[PDB]
């Protein structure tokens, strides 16, 4: 109900729907681990590739 | 005592029998930058012996008539030896300065100086649609002076130096508001501020922008009675401090 | 956009080549397309839309007037007048209007 | 929070740990940081990769389509098929992703305008307009004067001019689990007709016209209407459209260079 | 369905109100802020800063430095006036353009007292006393100098400190005053008469000048904000 | 609370503490109070500071710029770079500090009027303005009935006439760590060009236009920005501009006497 | 709860103590309950005096001045100083007090009126008008299309037909503890000039004007003020004034006897 | 995006009203107040007052 | 906050000044004491005034 | 009858503007989802793809 | 919250920025002792300057 | 604004000077510039508009008015009639307006 914002900020639900809400704005999460390294065995940076 | 001082750099000295106290820039002490603050993606340069020490610009002289002097301050030591030599080889570099003026005179002479460092201080043009070109804006550790009379219109780029307007517009009266000291022939001799990094960036180059400005202004005018010296100089000794720079690159 | 002289006053002799130099920088806010013209005041003299010259505008100077640079998108706007002659004194406009920005140079020839 | 990492300090080393040469064969793409290359100083790094999520991305309102009808005619009325391919501002936004899945927010900005009419005297009230959606599949109508327009129970909404512009929310419609901006393959099993036509994206049409009657003279009207992708999850990323777009229905194009040219390598 | 009701005062834009606002871009970071030297917090560490008075119009001493000299020379007669003018830091004609005009030009209503430093910046070897006082108003100016050492005055020795700092007190019956120029609060007249003449050896100058300054003390304060009379415009630039 | 200091009683005292002589060549303004050089007797106090800071000086609503644009021409619509240097009674008030930091509140008044119309029996409907805001370096409109306007995502604003002026808040946008009102310096390392520009203050541009089409008779329209600096913080303040203003670019003036004058230095 | 005094029972004595003979010399008015020259039954009284109050008697508002200006002319705009003198039906009700002490609620009533426009197809969309309020001392405008307004920092409120009457609220804006209704004694220390006038209670002026532009036909619009005094305290009343008032500025009048007139002491 | 229904008896100016309002100088610092003698508070402190009647009319 | 009127009634205070709250109309109080009986020496009802 | 006051910024369509809205069809009860392989979650997944650049232009 | 004014006074936070809050107004902080006596050593009063 | 004695009776013999004070005082709500007007009625006689002084308007009295006072900007409008005939009786209005305030004085010249 109450969160932080970019102090607090207070939001209430009104309709009996989920499509109804407001835009999130707040799903900061990020994991390019499946795009930058999508390889079978680990590859350590120091260490050559061969 | 109370009235002497004795202030040293690196491998150079300035003494004073006679003078005022020293004021210290808005409350702050010069120092190197703080990593809560640092923006480079790299790892700066501190020479902190070579470039820490009192330069000595030219001297100027006060006639009866004068008008005023300033200098532009990144822009003066741009021929001085080792920062010289740093200000060219790097991109970005931080600053804080400590400017000392000096102009002694006997217990005959009479006069006041008014010994101000305005930050950000840009001038306005002759021509209401040009603007100053760089040559008769600053000179290399070079005097530029106001005026008593007010330029004409008919001049393409050159800088309005009306004093009573210290050539920003502003009404010459208010400058005080700013870091200042008083030269005053009867009980003063030498005048000395110690100025801080102020700018709204961390660091910046230092061929683009000129962030402080040093300028003397004589309100109550040189007078003497004959025989006297009639010839009486001034002389700026401007000394960096906590210096550090960024980015080498060619020299430019 | 901006001029680096709005006005200034230029001298060459009967029978020299007359430079008559526009330069101007491009603030971020300026992103539409590029229009380049230049006046005379003793009427369009020569134009630049479209990266395209139009320049046969004014019978008295024919050939007589040409841009100079090869980078006319970068801040150069001059022309290179030629063999100049007596009825060549009046005020040039080199008005340059890039959307949203417009900027002007009144340069007074004298011979 | 989601906060860049920041830089830790180096010193300058002489090791057999070579950082800075791998095999870009492999398809895994470097992982070096500048403090592995250069002497770097401990910089505190306070940047944050808030304001390009993908719903600071995506959630924001943009023009679709607009059509006008004007009053004083049989049949003024506009219909319109639900897709989010005809407009090109938004539609390159949403080609960077193949499987997109999020809920919608309409909002139609109804405007008027005054026709050159002829009698004397002309002075109309406030207008109504009516903005009736149509599942697939549902009856539509056929004139203005029709009875599928009132005694029907689709989703519409009434509103009249000088308020604020009316605004409805639509939930994930779709049969499977994302919506396909891209569905490569035929759509008859004898792979016959048209390409890439697909039937998980189908919304409806939308019918609008006027409520009031014709008392002088006419007006003609126009409904623009504004999308906003809300909830929104993205899949399977997808190099940017390069070639101009020239249909609604295929990706169909004509061949252009890569970029814009320079006079030489080096310059 | 909640029942409301609106009140007088709506979808009216009241320039000087604080209302939330929807914002144009959401979730902008902005830059960390830095510890930039010479922070203010409040217009009244501004009148705190002494600035020069061009207390020497005379009408042509104006478009020069001249302004702020006050002639003082070696007088032969005794008890003559130096300068003089009325206080009224907001209207008066000498007291407008200081650093304390253009702060007080916004305001409507001031209070507290008022420090004047002067600076004697003659020669090394002269010496000389003034009275400097400050009349409050009732009366007119002070005429003679039997008269202005009556009310509130220092008697002012030059040394060798080079100063002296007369404190205008707040003696008023309200407790504020217009900045406008009015007659129902008037706030005194300042004046400066040579207590002693200002002798000097040979082969110096004769001819010495002061420098005055003008500042607020600690319970100075403004109110009623309004916009300057000073700056006009025609046309935008 | 920010109450102002009272003053204490005094006794006629002689002694060789003299707060009344001092030396101003230190550059340290005095710091004597009524009470060193008279008696004075124990007053309370209750004075406030409070309508003197920063946020009761500069937090109030100032117009900026106004355009007009008539409804019956091609390209009416009105465009506008975003400075603050334009209008001179709130320049000053920005001037008497260096490096500002504040977000802002912007406010639109638009108004209309009617044109000479030519035909007969004029009436038309309510208006619909849109205010669009393209940040430095976007696509720019070229005329009214271009597709840059519906298919974008800039941030804008749609009012309709009869209701309250419009309102956004913009947050802190800026590239270093405030705002400079004043930077003396080229913008071009071999120091040619212009003097006194900076890219550290550009905000971008704002487009305005009609939304409904040419009834009948034309209509210009105006509109009115109003600023209003919020949490704003200033640093290293300055001198008050005294010469008239002569241009928006730079600090040009011609030189004026510092105050008016007076008969007579004792009068 | 404010109730008044119920009544207490008597019975018919015969003592010396007499409560009716009394000297009304003393200036001591009498202080006697009906209780105490007849038989009286204890009658339980709950009237209040709640509705005689001074804030139930003063925060009613009242119309205090009015003025007229026309669109279609030069410099067509309304100024006025603030003051209560004007209007009679409140400037009593402030005269029974001497010094009074309350922070304020303007109201303003703003209405249109179409003038004998001579053009053909007249038509206007709404209008909307600004309420400049100039602190005694500031910069006043001159004309109508002056810079003087927008570039303000003044208080002013923006306001369109059709809505809510605005209305601001103003706190205790003066020199002294309280506004003098009555002041005896010049303003210059040489005894000269007007009589009862007083820098106390000044309040700046009112400065109001169109914002559309001429379109095709004049409109004179009309503006009335309301206040509405809250927190109000009274000090040192007063009776009431009877002679006719005749200036706003002093107290003049022409004598008239005391009351109407009977015909007969006894009837 | 709270449900609100505007009930009869909106948009208007009653005369005789008690409302909020919005302040046209914010964090204006009124004068400390004076203890001034003489201080009605109801006004029933004046009908207590004496008064002479002018019982003798006649007219002239 | 909540207070009695004329049952309960309640009250809630929206902006940040003082001069923007509504009317009292709630100070009930009254004191004659100082308008009828101004003399120095106290007065007595029954015993004459001499 | 609660007392209400409308701000300036009533009654307009901001572009970028979150607020809760009536839904068009209630009760829809939507497809589960389904872990579908590759999902982005910010796009500074894909700045840290490399792309060959084109960096021989030449005009031809 | 709940805070004082100019008695007590209710605010609420609605949306979920920061740029979007009231003024403060309230910031009643000063310091002069850096632009008044921005000097090394410190000076007393009494005793004289020199 | 205000004037001290908006009306009152002077007498003064033929052949003498005569004077027709003008003095007022500016509240503070005055900031405006200042105007100066006089009147008969027996039509302007002298104006005061811009701090410059244009006094040539009528031709019975020509020379024979000009203001007192070097301060005319401080409370003084007064006039110095000189000469005084039997044609100069009539009602003189001494109409000053600085905005926002307007004040009058009503001299009724008898001889």
């Amino acid at each position: 109900q109450v969160s932080t914002q970019k102090i607090h900020y207070t939001n209430i639900n009104y309709y009996k729907d989920a499509a109804s809400n407001s835009a999130n704005r707040q799903d900061f999460t990020q994991d390019p681990g499946k795009f930058t390294e999508p390889v079978k065995d680990i590859m350590v940076k120091t260490m050559p590739a061969l | 005592s109370d009235r002497v001082r004795s202030i040293t750099l690196g491998n150079s000295t300035i003494t004073t029998q006679e003078c005022a106290n020293v004021v210290v820039g808005y409350g702050v002490w010069p120092e190197y930058l703080k990593d809560n603050e640092a923006t480079a993606e790299d790892q700066p340069t501190q020479p902190d012996v070579a470039t820490c020490r009192f330069y000595t610009l030219e001297s100027v002289q006060w006639m009866k008539n004068s008008a005023g002097w300033w200098w532009k301050l990144p822009d003066a030591l741009s021929q001085m030896g080792l920062f010289g030599q740093n200000m060219q080889y790097h991109y970005l570099g931080r600053t804080g300065y400590t400017i000392h003026v000096q102009c002694n005179a006997s217990k005959f002479h009479q006069g006041c100086l008014l010994v101000v460092c305005v930050p950000e201080a840009e001038m306005g043009c002759s021509n209401l649609n040009n603007t100053p070109e760089f040559s008769e804006l600053s000179g290399g550790d070079s005097a530029r002076m106001f005026t008593d009379t007010q330029v004409g219109e008919s001049n393409a780029k050159k800088v309005q130096t009306a004093v009573w307007n210290a050539g920003m517009g502003v009404g010459v009266g208010n400058l005080t508001i700013f870091p200042h000291q008083w030269i005053n022939l009867r009980t003063n001799n030498s005048a000395t501020l110690v100025m801080p990094y102020i700018n709204s960036v961390p660091m910046d180059n230092m061929f683009r922008h000129n962030n402080l400005t040093l300028m003397i202004i004589p309100f109550v005018p040189l007078n003497y009675s004959e025989g006297s010296s009639p010839y009486v100089p001034i002389t700026v000794t401007i000394a960096p401090m906590c210096a550090e720079y960024n980015g080498l690159r060619l020299a430019s | 956009l901006s001029i680096t002289t709005p006005e200034e006053m230029i001298e060459k002799a009967k029978g020299e080549t007359a430079y008559l130099p526009c330069k101007f920088t491009l603030s971020p806010e300026d992103q539409g397309p590029l229009d380049i013209e230049w006046l005379i005041s003793p009427q369009v003299i020569i134009l630049y839309s479209g990266d395209k010259i139009y320049d046969d505008y004014y019978p008295d100077l024919k050939g007589r007037v040409h841009f100079t640079s090869n980078d006319l998108k970068s801040g150069d706007a001059s022309i290179n007048v030629t063999n100049l002659q007596l009825s060549d004194i009046g005020t040039y406009q080199c008005k340059v209007k890039k959307a949203p920005g417009v900027a002007n140079k009144k340069i007074h020839l004298v011979v | 929070v989601a906060r860049v990492a920041d830089t830790i300090s180096s010193r300058p080393t002489n090791s057999e740990s070579i950082p800075a040469l791998t095999a870009a064969e492999t398809g895994h793409t470097s992982q070096v940081v500048p403090s592995d290359t250069m002497q770097t100083r401990h910089v505190k790094n306070y940047h944050s990769r808030s304001e390009s999520s993908i719903e600071n991305f995506l959630c924001r309102s943009a023009c679709v389509y607009y059509a006008t009808y004007t009053n004083n005619s049989k049949k003024g009325f506009a219909e319109w098929v639900i897709n989010t391919r005809q407009v090109a501002q938004l539609r390159r936004k949403l080609e960077l992703f193949t499987y997109l899945r999020f809920d919608l927010e309409l909002t139609f900005v109804i405007t008027s305008a005054q026709q050159p009419s002829t009698a004397s005297s002309v002075d109309a009230p406030v207008q109504t307009h009516q903005i009736m959606y149509v599942p697939p599949g549902g009856p539509v109508p056929t004139k203005v004067k029709d009875y599928a327009w009132q005694t029907s129970t689709n989703p519409s909404v009434f509103w009249t001019e000088g308020n604020a512009p009316p605004r409805m929310s639509i939930p994930f419609i779709s049969i499977g689990n994302a919506y396909s901006c891209f569905y490569d393959g035929w759509t008859q099993f004898s792979r016959n007709g048209v390409y890439g036509i697909n039937t998980l994206n189908n919304m409806g049409t939308l019918y609008m016209r006027h409520v009031n009657e014709a008392g002088q003279g006419p007006i003609k009207s126009t409904v623009r209407i504004y999308f906003k992708p809300k909830h929104v999850k993205a899949w399977v990323p997808r190099p940017p459209r390069l070639c101009q777009y020239e249909k609604q229905k295929n990706v169909n194009f004509s061949p252009i260079g890569v970029t814009t040219s320079r006079t030489d390598i080096i310059t | 369905g909640l029942p409301v009701m609106t009140t007088p005062g709506s979808t009216q834009f009241l320039t000087s109100d604080d209302f939330q606002s929807p914002s144009a871009m959401p979730q902008f970071d902005v830059t960390p802020e830095m510890q930039i030297p010479g922070r203010v917090n409040n217009l009244m560490e501004i009148a705190e800063v002494d600035s020069v008075v061009p207390v020497n119009n005379t009408e042509d001493n104006v478009s020069s430095l001249k302004a702020y000299q006050i002639p003082v020379q070696s007088n032969s007669d005794n008890g003559k006036q130096v300068f003089g003018f009325p206080l009224q830091p907001g209207a008066n004609n000498v007291l407008n353009r200081t650093l304390l005009g253009e702060i007080l030009n916004y305001y409507t209503h001031w209070s507290g007292s008022i420090k004047l430093t002067f600076m004697f910046c003659g020669s090394a070897m002269a010496t000389g006393k003034f009275l400097l006082a400050y009349s409050p108003p009732g009366a007119g100016v002070p005429k003679n100098r039997k008269d202005a050492m009556l009310g509130t005055h220092v008697i002012w020795d030059v040394g060798l400190q080079s100063s002296c700092v007369l404190c205008v007190p707040w003696i008023s019956q309200t407790h504020y005053r217009y900045v406008v120029e009015d007659e129902y609060t008037a706030a005194g007249y300042v004046t400066c008469w040579y207590q002693t003449n200002i002798v000097v050896p040979a082969d110096v100058q004769s001819s010495c000048d002061i420098l005055c300054f003008v500042s607020a003390c600690n319970d100075f304060s403004v109110r009623m904000l309004k916009d300057t009379p000073f700056i006009r415009q025609d046309t935008f630039y």
